[PDB]
DNA sequence: ATCTCCAAATATCCCTTGCGGATCGTAGAAAAAGTGTGTCAAACTGCGCTATCAAAGGGAAACTTCAACTGAATTCAGTTGAAGTTTCCCTTTGATAGCGCAGTTTGACACACTTTTTCTACGATCCGCAAGGGATATTTGGAGAT
DNA sequence: ATCTCCAAATATCCCTTGCGGATCGTAGAAAAAGTGTGTCAAACTGCGCTATCAAAGGGAAACTTCAACTGAATTCAGTTGAAGTTTCCCTTTGATAGCGCAGTTTGACACACTTTTTCTACGATCCGCAAGGGATATTTGGAGAT
């Protein structure tokens, strides 16, 4: 103890649980983890930089799931931006509705 | 968790915290998060999705470079998504130009 | 036995394009980043993966680049690339002016 | 060390892009083209290392670099 | 009656449309394709009148650049009268798609 | 009073003087529709944002800074109308 | 000297940088000097480009600068044609340029 | 309402540099989009860099070696010399 | 060579517009002044991991031999795009009447955030074991010669 | 077309190691609480965007003529690819030497926030006046023709 060695942090883990989802008896080695880490990272941030802009051209103080959602259709390509909207919407829907 | 109470995989929790990490804005709504942790979540569903079928056609249990560097090119949009991105040891898509081929 | 010219050339594009291996060797790949480097800073190391990141980034420019350099000469009724290739690839690229 | 990159190793490269016939005065052409792309990465990735008043060069003060010049890697720190 | 040989007006006309700078496509017809297009995106759209202005100086600027690349592709195929196959080998090496 | 076919405003002689302007000397007849589709293409892409930056603000006016703010984010930054 | 720019020996704003910098979410702070640098750098680009199409103005016969000068400075410019590589100047037009191998022979 | 611009600025600069040269106003509404686009072109960088070395504040660091990844060779050296000298200066007063 | 002659350039009168220099009342922001408050430079410190040393082989790089076939050059003609003419479509210009709607304004308050205690998901660390590596064999898909 | 040879794909089986499921401590997400301001709604509005038109005429469309560009066809010097000999150095294995990256702790002070005072800079309205772009006639550079 006491000289902890720092502690990264990734997806992972939240990662390797949507690859049960969808393929139960399919693994992952760790360059490809780490190549899903840097895609989530990344899109997160692009996602993220336009919303902020969004916020900003529109005088706002405040990123919401508007600004996420509207800068959803400006980075995502046709489809998938279609299905990211619902899947977005949906779970702001059951967040919600969730006391 | 919040997640939960969204149904979802990805951390809620974190996405709020590097929302308000990020500089992004003054604020961050409770709604942010969540729709973003979703769409992230699905955005990784698609690509594992598509790199496990390649795993599979090359026969192999285990997705590495090489099978999302597959799904990602021979999938027109998550290949416009990522025009401009390198997978390290992703390779190319096999393609040798018509007038190359002997006849 | 004599192939002919440009069955192994074919027979090798088959071979690369479906593996994933760098195929500049790596030692002298390290050298020359470090000259380059040294030439911008004195005294400077190096993580081990920082020069295999730079080579995944360099093969990956190179092999996309030879790609448009190989549709340019083709452009032109031909079937072997050449320096105009490159250039004209980079010029339109916005890579050149 | 420019000369590191050999011929053969050249050919296997413009072999994955697809390339059949290769003109002799390429392995030249490549070398100045590689040379000029390792500088700009370099340069910017050893911007990032000093601004850092660190030595060592890292792998993400690289990524970042190539995220600069619109090159955006995935595989080592993203 | 007096004859230019074909190609000395192009060559006049090369010279006098890049001594200038005046958008080269009527204003009117840009606007309503404009106009056309949006509207299948969203409807009961309006424009203020420098949107559109906006939208010909970047379009104008978008043409006359892929023309030149065009020319350059032509030229290397030992050609000098553009082609469709031009405009493609330049779309294709800009990165630009679709 | 419905829109069709505009792409057609785009008139020869229109995509003769830009191909002036980018030194183009000999122009091939097929060369026409190529560019209306490519133009084509290319407002879809611009205005698609542009339309979105509109819808977000709650406008049903699209504005200069749309179209600024569409052009950016496509890597095609314009100088002269805002921003 | 009470500006902020006075103090600099500035021409540039020193005091609206450094608002804007503030109003731009860069950073939760922004330091003393942040707004001066950036301030003398706007002032110095901008010098650097009225120099350049204020020239090309004159070798048009012109005491105005409109967008064709600026564009003219820029694009006969390699390091403002390089920064501004990837953006376009309205109503600037192109650089008088004719490949040889149309012109007559 | 009120509308900024770096208008009276690029006046002033432009006097130094060309006394008896005028500008007319779409090439000014040029001139503004410059400044506002490197301003965030630079700000942005040095945003990042500051993120990168978990750093709460950007400092006139940050924005000097975000003028060097900016800007081209040359135009730099001597960005940055008109900037270490604005600030050494500067910090010479109050 | 030497002349005919088409369109860009040059030159004169007219006038309206956008620009540099003013002069003015002022909303709103920069500066000056007080003082909380946490970011960060220093400073000794531990150990991860980067650089480096030394000997050997094996396979990659380099050099050599030979000629297959590809790139460049020459000749030629149906094709097709440029130049010029004629007609008249519908853009451009200019004033307009009407309202859709962008944008300022003002009080209610839902909502984000700060501070703190508690509860817990997820990071650092582990090791068996099976997917993948890797070596030798049998099969399969094609190229090249007869 | 069909037949002999090469190399890639595929089957087989034993070794290597990184996947992936466990364990344990904890940094961080969550919960209940007390606080205020950015956001949303409702009411007011005039800039300006849409629809429209009326006369002018600039520019698009369509057709005839034919100059000369594209590109099919043929040719052959030689640059390249394939395969074999020769020369070289990258890759791999067992670790010390110690550089310098990163963890810890901390308090001066640089920067945030607030309130009052000073003043810059923008919107509205006037001016000397050269810059300037159009209506209209003449000179000029040189492409094309006698
Ligand atoms: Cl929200
Ligand atoms: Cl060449
Ligand atoms: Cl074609
Ligand atoms: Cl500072
Ligand atoms: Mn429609
Ligand atoms: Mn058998
Ligand atoms: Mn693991
Ligand atoms: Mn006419
Ligand atoms: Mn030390
Ligand atoms: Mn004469």
């Amino acid at each position: 103890k006491k000289r902890r060695k720092t502690r990264k942090e990734s997806y992972a883990i939240y990662v390797y649980k949507v690859l049960k989802q969808v393929h139960p008896d399919t693994g992952i080695s760790s360059k490809a983890m780490s190549i899903m880490n840097s895609f989530v990272n990344d899109v997160f941030e692009r996602i993220a930089g336009e919303a902020s802009r969004l916020a900003h051209y529109n005088k706002r103080s405040t990123i919401t799931s508007r600004e996420i959602q509207t800068a959803v259709r400006l980075l995502l390509p046709g489809e998938l931006a279609k299905h990211a909207v619902s899947e977005g919407t949906k779970a702001v829907t059951k967040y919600t509705s969730a006391k | 968790t919040r997640s939960s109470r969204a149904g979802l995989q990805f951390p809620v929790g974190r996405v709020h915290r590097l929302l308000r990490k990020g500089n992004y804005a003054e604020r961050v709504g409770a709604g942010a998060p969540v729709y973003l942790a979703a769409v992230l979540e699905y955005l990784t569903a698609e690509i594992l999705e598509l790199a496990g079928n390649a795993a599979r056609d090359n026969k192999k249990t285990r997705i590495i470079p090489r099978h999302l560097q597959l799904a990602v090119r021979n999938d027109e949009e998550l290949n416009k998504l990522l025009g401009r991105v390198t997978i390290a040891q992703g390779g190319v898509l096999p393609n040798i130009q018509s007038v190359l081929l002997p006849k | 036995h004599r192939y002919r010219p440009g069955t192994v050339a074919l027979r090798e594009i088959r071979r690369y394009q479906k593996s994933t291996e760098l195929l500049i060797r790596k030692l002298p790949f390290q050298r020359l980043v470090r000259e380059i480097a040294q030439d911008f800073k004195t005294d400077l190391r190096f993580q081990s993966s920082a020069v295999m990141a730079l080579q995944e980034a360099s093969e990956a420019y190179l092999v996309a680049l030879f790609e448009d350099t190989n549709l340019c000469a083709i452009h032109a009724k031909r079937v072997t690339i050449m320096p105009k290739d490159i250039q004209l690839a980079r010029r339109i690229r916005g890579e050149r002016a | 060390n420019i000369q590191g990159i050999t011929k053969p190793a050249i050919r296997r490269l413009a072999r994955r892009g697809g390339v059949k016939r290769i003109s002799g005065l390429i392995y030249e052409e490549t070398r100045g083209v590689l040379k000029v792309f390792l500088e700009n990465v370099i340069r910017d990735a050893v911007t990032y290392t000093e601004h850092a008043k660190r030595k060592t060069v890292t792998a993400m003060d690289v990524v970042y670099a190539l995220k600069r010049q619109g090159r955006t890697l995935y595989g080592f720190g993203g």
